[PDB]
């Protein structure tokens, strides 16, 4: 575990944490979840937290999204490529790849967009399949 | 199931810089 690893973490666990105050609660994982295309039941939200906790104190701070973090999988990335893949014919598209992209908080344009998928695609086809989609998490 | 949110948001903090 690398000074530089904490730091990546760190700056992830803030775009979670968005109040700025230094816990993760069911309100906010609620938010993440709602714009990734998901809409989990606030017992779903609490399952998910249970998951990370370590005191039993109903949220996450950075040590816990730390240990999380740390300890780790193709599960979860299947489960990953699945949020992006909507319409689920197996190839992430320049459509939807934008599509989850705005929702995170951003707007792209065309050009933006389509260098992301340059970066990502080893093929040349224009889309993300999952061998790729591995590559770039 | 956390940890792929996890994943994708560290992605697109690695792409916003
Ligand atoms: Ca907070
Ligand atoms: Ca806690
Ligand atoms: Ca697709
Ligand atoms: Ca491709």
């Amino acid at each position: 575990l690398t000074e530089e690893q904490i730091a990546e973490f760190k700056e992830a666990f803030s775009l979670f944490d968005k109040d700025g105050d230094g816990t993760i609660t069911t309100k906010e994982l609620g938010t993440v979840m709602r714009s990734l295309g998901q809409n989990p039941t606030e017992a779903e939200l609490q399952d998910m937290i249970n998951e990370v906790d370590a005191d039993g104190n109903g949220t996450i701070d950075f040590p816990e999204f730390l240990t999380m973090m740390a300890r780790k999988s193709e599960e979860e990335i299947r489960e990953a490529f699945r949020v992006f893949d909507k319409d689920g014919n197996g190839y992430i598209s320049a459509a939807e790849l934008r599509h989850v992209m705005t929702n995170l908080g951003e707007k792209l344009t065309d050009e933006e967009v389509d260098e992301m998928i340059r970066e990502a695609d080893i093929d040349g086809d224009g889309q993300v399949n999952y061998e790729e989609f591995v590559q770039m998490m | 199931k956390i940890y792929a949110a996890m994943m994708i948001m560290e992605y697109y903090r690695q792409s916003k810089a």
